[PDB]
């Protein structure tokens, strides 16, 4: 079985540093070329870095020249990256790939196997607990129709926020938004159900919003005035 | 005047059997080396034996008898015969032609037609088919008795009707056909090779401009994409030298450019790391690289040469030992189809059906065309 | 330096449909272009390689080829599993590899405008010394959109975020969100803070304001 395998990754204040791994299995770090690609949130793929540890050569993106450092022990079958003074910017998935050595096929298939990617987020945020609102409809508004309720999931960190409806039972209808990271270094989610005018009164909605990084379970109710 | 068949045959004899024999070792040889092409000489050749093997009784005929004492069945017989050979060697000539214009234009695409298997199964078909168009008179003799004569062995003067109609369909479909293909398959040759060549100089001038630049250049950025683009060149032209049958001189030329890659990319990391000896190192290997190779690429060049001079060279065959006859049996269809040099046209008939007989001659020829 | 740029950014296509995907190198590149197919939460598969070639395992769907400096991405006729993200990539040398900006192939539906809500802000982030006002656009078919944010029909600028879902699994629409940050202060003054949203289902923006 051929494997790549990231680990290593998290959360690291601006201008500090870690050291990623690639693990390999099935072939052997030596037998091919390792890149790192880096994938921002919402953006394309990036190339990073190389190593072919069998003839020593390294390069990188300028973006990261100076700053990073790859290198690779053949013994544990791992390659590593090394980010030192990290910057907002570098907050991407990196993704470990393998493209063998020219002449013949395993050049010009290029980068066949990817590992699972590892996220690495540089951010000077703490660990915080949302802020959650109730983004109540308006009884005037699309009067007879669908209304749309929904909480405000406001100034949290770290990224992976669970919101759910009446604790699992609306999922119909339920739109959850992708957080929008806001200017303070922490994030925003959005999450909006539709439901039919009429059951404003009664079938009472609660946004359950939980934050396993920070132990906190938050239930609100969502009401018009 | 009368002498002349007789002399020309007697020298097409002396000539065809020793060379028709030596064409057939020839291209059973090449057989026998999976030359698909020795396939079609052979049956060249077996087919200019044939005809030979009747001309030693017409010499005879024209030189102490006055009539066709062999009978109306060694008339028909030979008619056969000789009708048969020119269309056999037409249809093969042309089989060359667009297999030739096949290898050179398509040379990834149709390989499945080049080779012995698939050469035979097409000479049985078309032996098949010529042999059924002139077997005709073989199945109503009527048809040998409305077109030839039974006391001399030529063709009746005048032409019934269907003689005529049969002599255009032949000399169109027989001949201009056949022909068509060879032309159209002679320029498509041009063409491919023109393309091919002019191609790899394209490759060559960006080589020698981008190396030009390594040996002058500074900054290590320039050299960095002074060999991105030597990259791009070499595998443009590897791929150039990829073909389907896998030739012992392509693979040569497939391991050379893998190793002119692997010095351009020795180079390129040497250059990401800013040493500025790479000038030096580039310099020095590339050079030695195709300092070697160039001589091989001189011989390809001369074989794509060597494959235009023969869809010429056949091309002018078909056009001297056939054009002739089938002109002048072109002109007499037209007058019995129409409304004076009409006499005058019927030994210039009969010296160009003779003239005919050096197809025999040319055949074993095209063996110095091949290989 | 050797830049890619492919053409589609998004492409919209049906189940069945025939998709073509351009992408052309600044400068010459051998036959070294490569087409990933990357799905979101995974790592990009290799599809096509050497321009041409398809990777084991990768459906016959998939074709493209080389012509100059122009390379093509096709799938002959898309299945469910095709709506991905297609990238090119440029592989001359180990430190020279550049992708285009990737293509993204959208399940095509027919034009629906969404429609729009406005959530005003409440005394429970009030309180905090912040506000913000949150414009909702639903069920939208075709995914382009304007939203313009105006207080007191001035057109404001550098304070909004913007949040846009992916394709919904059973009907192939677009959610879209948008707030309007205020600090209190800011919310302190003028009387309305209005939504106009623009999409090319429209005849014209629609409106919807809140009035403090
Ligand atoms: C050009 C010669 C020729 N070769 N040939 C072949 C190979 C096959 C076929 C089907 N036809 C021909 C012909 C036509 C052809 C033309 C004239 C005669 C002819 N006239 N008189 C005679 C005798 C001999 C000479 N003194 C008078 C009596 O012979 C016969 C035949």
């Amino acid at each position: 079985e051929v494997q790549l395998v990231e680990s290593g990754g998290g959360l690291v204040q601006p201008g500090g540093s870690l050291r990623l791994s690639c693990a390999a299995s099935g072939f052997n770090v030596v037998d091919f070329s390792l890149h790192w690609v880096r994938q921002a949130p919402g953006k394309g793929l990036e190339w990073v870095a190389y190593i072919s540890s069998s003839s020593g050569s390294t390069s990188y993106a300028d973006s990261v020249k100076g700053r990073f450092t790859i290198s690779a022990d053949t013994s544990k079958n791992t390659a590593y990256l090394q980010m030192n003074s990290l910057r907002a910017e570098d907050t991407a998935v990196y993704y470990c790939a393998r493209w063998g050595y020219w002449p013949g096929e395993p050049w010009w298939k290029a980068f066949d196997y990817w590992g699972q990617g590892t996220l690495v987020t540089v951010s000077s945020a703490s660990t915080k607990g949302p802020s959650v609102f109730p983004l109540a409809p308006s009884s005037k508004s699309t009067s007879g129709g669908t209304a749309a309720l929904g909480c405000l999931v406001k100034d949290y960190f770290p990224e992976p926020v669970t919101v759910s409806w009446n604790s699992g039972a609306l999922t119909s209808g339920v739109h959850t938004f992708p957080a929008v990271l806001q200017s303070s270094g922490l994030y925003s989610l959005s999450s909006v159900v539709t439901v039919p005018s009429s059951s404003l009164g009664t079938q009472t909605y609660i946004c359950n919003v939980n934050h396993k990084p920070s132990n906190t379970k938050v239930d609100k109710k969502v009401e018009p005035k | 005047d009368h002498l002349f068949p007789p002399s020309l045959y007697i020298f097409v004899i002396g000539v065809g059997l020793p060379t028709n024999c030596l064409a057939l070792w020839a291209a059973y040889r090449q057989v026998q080396q999976r030359n698909e092409l020795g396939v079609y000489l052979m049956n060249l050749s077996i087919a200019d034996l044939l005809y030979i093997c009747t001309l030693p009784l017409w010499v005879d005929y024209f030189l102490h008898h006055d009539n066709w004492i062999h009978g109306p069945g060694s008339c028909k017989l030979f008619g056969f015969i000789f009708y048969t050979n020119i269309y056999i060697s037409i249809a093969f000539l042309c089989c060359i032609s667009v297999d030739r214009y096949l290898a050179v234009a398509h040379p990834l695409r149709f390989a499945r037609l080049r080779r012995v298997k698939t050469a035979v199964a097409v000479s049985s078909v078309v032996w098949a088919t010529e042999l059924g168009a002139n077997s005709a008179p073989l199945f109503h003799d009527e048809l040998f008795r409305d077109r030839y004569n039974h006391t001399f062995c030529f063709e009746k003067f005048p032409m019934e009707g269907w003689v005529a109609w049969m002599n255009l369909y032949r000399v169109f479909v027989g001949f201009l056909f056949p022909w068509a293909l060879m032309l159209l398959s002679y320029r498509g040759i041009l063409r491919a090779v023109d393309k091919r060549k002019a191609d790899l100089e394209d490759n060559w001038e960006t080589l020698n401009d981008n190396l030009k630049v390594i040996e002058k250049a500074d900054n290590a950025a320039q050299v960095k994409d002074a060999l991105t683009k030597m990259r791009a060149a070499a595998l443009d032209a590897q791929k150039a030298t990829d073909k389907s049958p896998d030739s012992p001189e392509m693979k040569d030329f497939r391991h050379g450019f893998d190793i002119l890659v692997g010095q351009i990319d020795d180079a390129l990391k040497l250059a990401n790391e800013g040493k500025v000896k790479e000038a030096q190192a580039a310099a020095e290997q590339l050079k030695t690289t195709r300092n070697a190779y160039i001589q091989k690429y001189l011989e390809y060049l001369d074989g794509l040469e060597r494959i235009k001079r023969l869809a010429l060279s056949l091309i002018a065959i078909v056009l001297v030992c056939f054009a002739p006859y089938h002109v002048l049996l072109l002109s007499r269809s037209a007058i019995y189809l129409g409304r004076g040099f009409e006499e005058r046209v019927f030994s210039a008939y009969h010296s160009s059906l003779a003239f005919t007989s050096l197809n025999c001659v040319a055949d074993p020829i095209l063996y110095c065309l091949v290989n | 330096d050797i830049q890619m740029t492919q053409s589609p950014s998004s492409l919209s296509a049906s189940v069945g449909d025939r998709v073509t995907i351009t992408c052309r190198a600044s400068q010459s590149v051998s036959s070294a272009v490569a087409w990933y197919q990357q799905k979101p939460g995974k790592a990009p598969k290799l599809l096509i390689y050497s321009a041409s070639s398809l990777y084991s395992g990768v459906p016959s769907r998939f074709s493209g080829s080389r012509s100059g400096t122009d390379f093509t991405l096709t799938i002959s006729s898309l299945q469910p599993e095709d709506f991905a993200t297609y990238y090119c990539q440029q592989y001359l040398y180990y430190s020279l590899v550049t992708f285009g900006q990737g293509t993204k192939v959208e399940i095509k539906r027919t034009v629906a405008a969404p429609s729009v809500f406005i959530f005003p802000p409440s005394d429970s982030q009030l309180k905090s010394g912040t506000a913000s006002v949150v414009c909702l656009l639903n069920n939208f078919y075709p995914r382009e959109a304007k939203v313009q944010w105006k207080v007191d029909n001035a057109l404001q600028s550098g304070n909004s975020q913007e949040s846009v879902t992916e394709q919904d699994s059973k009907d192939s629409t677009y959610s879209l969100s948008s707030t309007l940050t205020l600090s209190k202060a800011d919310y302190e003054k003028h009387k309305v803070y209005a939504c106009e949203v623009t999409h090319q289902g429209l005849s014209s923006p629609v409106t919807k304001s809140f009035n403090r």
